[PDB]
């Protein structure tokens, strides 16, 4: 009959806002930064016979997340050793004891008249030969990403461990939580919470598997933007982890020289003991068992097809193996012999870098100093980045080969559940009762 | 601060009416280093002022509009704005009774801005009246 | 509040009139580039800031004088002639804003602080009626 | 500034609750009233800090206000409510309180329930809304 | 009768504050400027409202300078620093330009490459006596003064119009009263949220666009009888002025460190020749017996004597440009020849290294842009200097306010002020 | 009977936070270009009557800021400056014929970076490194301290550093109290408070044993201290009246200066007109030997049945065991042990040692350089307060000993705020009175 103003009236509309990270309470990063202490027993409130359109793509969460971990990467490598004075002629021969070679160069002191001859070994793959190689018993070498850009050595006092964070919203917004299983990642949600602050999330870095994430509650969930367009990513968010086992067997002797006034450059100077390949071990039975749930999850979406989990295309290892940060060593495993299937460990062949190009972003290259001893490292399987091949033509079959690329694909699998919603308390209602 | 807290929320699945007596119960109770690295070490020194000042904005649009209505200091206020079928012909029990603030937000958001006019109109003619006891 | 500025001169009681009604209806990805670029972000933090800063001063001092939450407010202080001599029909017509704000710009002080002592005695008077 | 920022509404400290209200009867109205560009908020964390102390500051301001509407206080600086003073709070006489002890002594005496007057004065003013609300 | 107080009033005052860039919906003119400006936007006129204008002492002035270096030095900050280049040059006649060689360096800190570059004169400084034979020695102009930062190739300084707006509480108040000078009372005063598009041409003698005048040529200046002051002189018809530079240049480029690219000139295909500009002849005759006869006015019985500038260090004489990146120094004294009682060709020298703004340091080098430029622009004003029966005028300028001013002349920020106070014969009771 | 709400109540609770600085508005000064608020002219300053406030010296947040805000207008100021990074190279150094000086010669970097420049420059010996045992007459080859652990920055000669009084005000909503009270201690309950919107002047001196231009107390000699029996702690004693020394370098420089790049000059001594001397500093023999006793008398007093024993600092680096400060932009390190040479309760001359390389507040890795001044250098200040350093532990012979302190700047400036508390105004409080409002 007549217009009542109340303020405080519980409805909320979509906003993008800056949410800030908060960890856990009791050097290194994501604890300098999200210093924040989270409340202890954390609240929840669910909001009872609420149904809402949660998206899981098209989130700013998750370009937040995206944004905030490379800002902090970059700023964490500003204050760092350039190594820009070690782009000199290398002079390589093979290791006394080719994966690794053992270059000789010239390289620059405090005093800018002196030279020191420093011998170190290097990995092929962040070397670029400039001679035809083999011959007399060296020849000369260009370090990888030269020509491109200046590279940075990380500062070995800090660690990039992905501990958890948590992403809370300002006040004035709220963050709503998904809380019905086997929620596809679009449309609507029938059973929703409020909260202050989201569940920790650990930056975990990975092109293929994606580690020490959160387990499904129920099944295995398959979320993809448009199954039927091979372009986009499928998720593949498993219930139960399958534990894979990564180590460098090999015991290094690490060294150090002086470069600049307070400029101090990392690198191994020697092996003990002979040399041998870096590799994974993933359990056998647990793989065996997830690969053939996963490939009923997809039976149920693609019918009338043989699904085929093959090798990714040859290329740049980037794109092909599965990488991934082990204690700041940067490994590459061919994970062929895994997804290599038709719906006691399994040994995974893994490369080591130390000159990483993070992002897809050419001109910004990282050295990663190396650890002396050999290097051992455990985490969980806990989801998979797969690419369908989509090729028109087909004996009836679809093929979903390993794929990556975006590390926002990793971050929307922690994220699909969070929305962040404006409080808008100002509203009007009908009453019987007139001013007056 | 505003109408900010948590608990301003959970009544959004209530009815407008269980909703509603929740508000002059529980609203006016709801009313109620490290930091040298955040800020002054990076742009986010800049973002979470750029939150912390629009989020003051906001409250001062809020608290505005209830100065124009003559709603000023009242989480609930009765104005002198006839209710028109116009805007909605749901009964008002069935209003009150079988819908939520949400859904009740929807119905009538292509009518908003008519409404808030004619709110400002009222209060104009009041403070005519007001002037006019001389 | 660009359309205030619409009732510039207009003999200051047309003015009146017309604020009587319009001024209550007028008070109700690249951009983010720039807010990290430079100090850009810094010098539009502070023009919101200052402006909130004289938004609230003005709310404030209108709260002291007993006139939050209305548009035009009548006071308890008589006009004393000593401020301006002219009579009503002069002030409130062949006279604008602008001129009446001149004409009056040294006697600020002297009606705030009248409108200051007269609240002082309203809110007194308050305290008694209870 | 804004709100009661000035020195004329810290003096009178250690002067008897009397006598410092009977001032701030005649004085707040009258206290409340009232190339740094180029290199400071430029080139420099200055900005930041200083946008940070205004800001709080607006922030202080109005959570002060906002309290004082909550309990239906707004436009005075000495309001009367309806809650009745619980003798546990404080046994101090009448006199005693308001004769022979300063603010900061009181302010410290009931610091532990200040909480609780609060609640009660948002409670009181839900009853005095309701009350609007029947008498129409 | 009684005390009333009014809250919204149309009271302003005279105000300073912070103007932001809009403009209508890479170029550094465009990444900055983010906000969109409105289509056909409102302006109110303010009836019978005189207003107190002036030209000088316009913080809006000051601030799009301070503006417009701002965003210069930020454009040019993430660029090639051409530090390495600081290296003695072996320089040899190609058949104004010379064929200098030098030893660059490379990706490598143990290797340099040997390159060889056309540069021109204007841009090298001896080391030792010139030879007509052989060769001699010689080094980058300002390497003893400061670094030389590479303008990135791929960011375009083309200039496009902006806006400047008022933030909220603000408004920008204009003078719609043609043939206004500065520095009085405006009769015809419209309030406006934005300013016309403004588009930040740098030119040191004529302003190559910008807005016409509605009326009649005017003469505008701080004090017209003190000779220390620039006049502008707002034009009412444009005058048409083509500048190019006939040299099918081939530009090559190599690395000079880690992800560097410096851009030279590599060759000449065809004939070396000068750089010029056409300026029509009878615009230009027109135009000046216009001015003559304005400045007649103010300069009662004395004869008008347009000459070319005294001499002078290149930048301070010559009128110069930016056409599509390159740097034109146009030596206009044939403009400039003439007394109040089909074109005209003016040679013009070009250079790579810049020294903008005015300053010492922070030079700036133009990469070279292959084959031949051309561009046109519409000379709307000039900027003369007199000397202090005949008085005699000159081209001049440099100091960059002026171009700015000569378009941010009619508009003025104020400050709006909503609290006020009358008398009414109603009591508060 | 019933609660009442009262606004603008004068009660306050001790917070933090930033405080602004404000000078002289009549007047290259890096002090005179930060802290550009102009102070009022006969500044407010309101006494409360009957009001008691505890103050303590130590956990005083005005001295950490101010702390900061000195060295980040050091950092600041040093950023655009010539950086001496091409000047780490062999350098050949031969003794100047009419130990601390020597007669080095080096090829500096030029304009052009394919031509090198045969540059010689005298450089003290406090400032230089050996590479190679040395030997009289020869030219022996040496590096610039600190060119190992990090860059040095040469300070620009066109700044100024020398203090000047600097303000620091409170935000809006904030007051700084002061204690009048002529024999605080610097802790526990102050009986007389004043409120000021910002403080005296205080002039950002740099020195490590004594306290050069500060205030004199307004009373007697007063020993302060964290905790005196803890013998760890630093003692500051304050005097009620200036000792007045006499600093100089006599030594008439001819300053040189080439460029190490584009737009960057390097300045440096290039020759001594005059005989080579030492530079010393002389403090009023008198005035000394009365000011010591006197604070003899106080330690005394607060250690009983004690012999006061003043002695030299035990043996360490220079920026441990002398004095040192910044006269006229150099840096003197002046040896005390003949002043602090006294037993129990015409001047006297200092040897003093002078240094280019500083690292400034300790910080290893953040070296700078100062250039020379030509002609000789004279300054004179006011010692107006001492830093002591207890020496228990065994305690033999029944006595104590005191050294000369320093070693952590922000004892100099607590010596300045130790009057000086930020609290925040609590204008809102509730009080019961007898008027209800109107159901
Ligand atoms: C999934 O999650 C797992 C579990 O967190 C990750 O694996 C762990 O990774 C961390 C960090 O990379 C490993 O921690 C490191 O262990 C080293 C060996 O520890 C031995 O010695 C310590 C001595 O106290 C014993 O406590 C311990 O039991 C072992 O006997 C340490 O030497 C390392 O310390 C070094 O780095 C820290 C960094 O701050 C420095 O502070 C130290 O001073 C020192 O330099 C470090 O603590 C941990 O061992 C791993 N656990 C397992 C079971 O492998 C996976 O990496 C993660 N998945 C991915 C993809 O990251
Ligand atoms: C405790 O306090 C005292 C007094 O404030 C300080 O001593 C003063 O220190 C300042 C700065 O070092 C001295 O000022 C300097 O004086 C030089 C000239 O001295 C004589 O010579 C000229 C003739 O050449 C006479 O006209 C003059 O009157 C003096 O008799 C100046 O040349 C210096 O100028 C330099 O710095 C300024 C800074 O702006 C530049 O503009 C100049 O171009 C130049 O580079 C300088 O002004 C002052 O003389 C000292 N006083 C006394 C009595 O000695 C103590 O230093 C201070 N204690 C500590 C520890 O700092
Ligand atoms: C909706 O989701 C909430 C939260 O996931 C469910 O509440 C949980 O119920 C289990 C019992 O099965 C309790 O152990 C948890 O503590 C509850 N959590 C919270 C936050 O309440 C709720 O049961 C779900 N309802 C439906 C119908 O799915
Ligand atoms: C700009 O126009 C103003 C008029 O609006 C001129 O100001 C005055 O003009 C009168 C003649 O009408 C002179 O007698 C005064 O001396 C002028 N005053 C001043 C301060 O100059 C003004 O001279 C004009 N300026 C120019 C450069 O033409
Ligand atoms: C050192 O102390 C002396 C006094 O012991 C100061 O000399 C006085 O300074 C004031 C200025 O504040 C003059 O008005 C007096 O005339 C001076 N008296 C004498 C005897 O010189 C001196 O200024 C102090 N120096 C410093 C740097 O504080
Ligand atoms: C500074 O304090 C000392 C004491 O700490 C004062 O010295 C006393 O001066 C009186 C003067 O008549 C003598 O009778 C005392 O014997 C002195 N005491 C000692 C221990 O020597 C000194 O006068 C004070 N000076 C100022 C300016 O306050
Ligand atoms: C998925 O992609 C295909 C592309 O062939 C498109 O035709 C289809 O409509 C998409 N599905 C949805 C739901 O958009
Ligand atoms: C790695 O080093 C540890 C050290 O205890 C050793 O026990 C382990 O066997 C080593 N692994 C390999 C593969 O060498
Ligand atoms: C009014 O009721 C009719 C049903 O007769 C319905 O179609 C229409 O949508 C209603 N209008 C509003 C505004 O609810
Ligand atoms: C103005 O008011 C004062 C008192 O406030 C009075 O004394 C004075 O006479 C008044 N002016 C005139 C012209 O009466
Ligand atoms: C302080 O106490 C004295 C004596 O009790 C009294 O006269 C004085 O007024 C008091 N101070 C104030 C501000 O009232
Ligand atoms: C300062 O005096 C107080 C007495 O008010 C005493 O308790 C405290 O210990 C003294 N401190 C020092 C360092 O003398
Ligand atoms: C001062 O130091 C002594 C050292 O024995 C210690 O016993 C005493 O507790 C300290 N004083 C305080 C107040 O902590």
């Amino acid at each position: 009959l007549w217009v009542t103003v109340y303020y405080g009236v519980p409805v909320w509309k979509d906003a993008e806002t800056t949410l800030f990270c908060a960890s856990d309470a009791k050097r290194n990063v994501w604890a300098t930064h999200c210093c924040v202490p989270t409340d202890p027993n954390p609240q929840e409130m669910v909001l009872e016979n609420v149904t809402e359109n949660f998206n899981m793509w098209k989130n700013d969460m998750v370009e937040q997340m995206h944004e905030d971990v490379i800002s902090l990467w970059d700023q964490s490598l500003k204050p760092c050793v350039k190594l820009t004075p070690l782009c000199v002629t290398l002079e390589c021969r093979q290791v006394n004891t080719e994966e690794i070679k053992n270059c000789s160069f010239n390289a620059t002191t405090e005093l800018r008249d002196k030279k020191q001859k420093v011998y170190a070994l290097f990995y092929r793959l962040d070397i670029v030969p400039l001679e035809e190689e083999r011959k007399g018993n060296s020849s000369k070498y260009r370090l990888i990403n030269c020509n491109t850009s200046a590279i940075t050595q990380a500062c070995p006092k800090v660690t990039f461990d992905p501990i958890p964070i948590h992403y809370c919203a300002p006040a004035g917004y709220a963050i709503l939580k998904c809380n019905n299983k086997t929620f596809n990642g679009t449309g609507p949600c029938n059973n929703v919470s409020t909260v202050q602050c989201t569940h920790g999330i650990k930056p975990v870095v990975s092109t293929q598997l994606l580690l020490n994430g959160s387990l499904a509650e129920g099944e295995i969930i398959i979320r993809s933007e448009n199954l039927t367009n091979n372009v986009k990513t499928i998720i593949v968010h498993l219930n139960e982890s399958v534990e894979i086992v990564c180590t460098r067997p090999n015991n290094n002797t690490v060294k150090s020289i002086r470069i600049g006034p307070g400029q101090w450059f990392y690198y191994t100077g020697d092996i003990i003991g002979n040399i041998r390949q870096a590799y994974c071990n993933i359990k056998k039975d647990d793989w065996i068992r997830t690969l053939q749930r996963v490939g009923k999850k997809l039976a149920e979406h693609f019918p009338r097809r043989i699904i085929n989990f093959t090798q990714p295309a040859g290329g740049d290892l980037e794109i092909t193996t599965h990488s991934f940060n082990c204690r700041g060593e940067f490994f590459y495993c061919n994970t062929s012999s895994l997804f290599n299937s038709t719906y006691l460990d399994i040994t995974i062949p893994c490369r080591i870098k130390q000159i990483i190009n993070m992002w897809q972003r050419v001109g910004q290259a990282m050295y990663a100093p190396p650890i002396e001893g050999n290097i051992t490292c455990k985490s969980n399987i806990t989801g998979l980045l797969l690419v369908r091949d989509g090729g028109v033509e087909s004996n009836e079959t679809e093929i979903f080969r390993p794929g990556g690329g975006d590390m926002r694909n990793n971050w929307r699998s922690e994220l699909y559940k969070y929305k962040v919603v404006e409080i808008k308390p100002l509203g009007i209602a009908p009453t019987r009762c007139k001013r007056r | 601060l505003g109408a900010v807290s948590f608990g301003f929320l959970g009544a959004a699945g209530s009815t407008m009416g269980a909703a509603s007596i929740t508000l002059t119960v529980q609203a006016r109770q709801l009313l109620s280093e490290c930091q040298q690295h955040l800020l002054q070490d990076g742009h986010w020194g800049i973002k979470q002022l750029q939150t912390r000042v629009l989020a003051i904005e906001h409250y001062l649009k809020d608290q505005q509009l209830l100065g124009i209505w003559g709603c000023s200091g009242k989480l609930i206020c009765c104005t002198a704005v006839p209710w028109n079928s116009s805007w909605s012909n749901k009964s008002h029990d069935e209003i009150w009774g079988n819908m939520t603030w949400m859904q009740w937000d929807r119905e009538i958001s292509n009518y908003t801005n008519t409404i808030y006019r004619l709110l400002e109109d009222s209060q104009n003619q009041q403070e005519q009246n007001e002037k006019d006891l001389l």
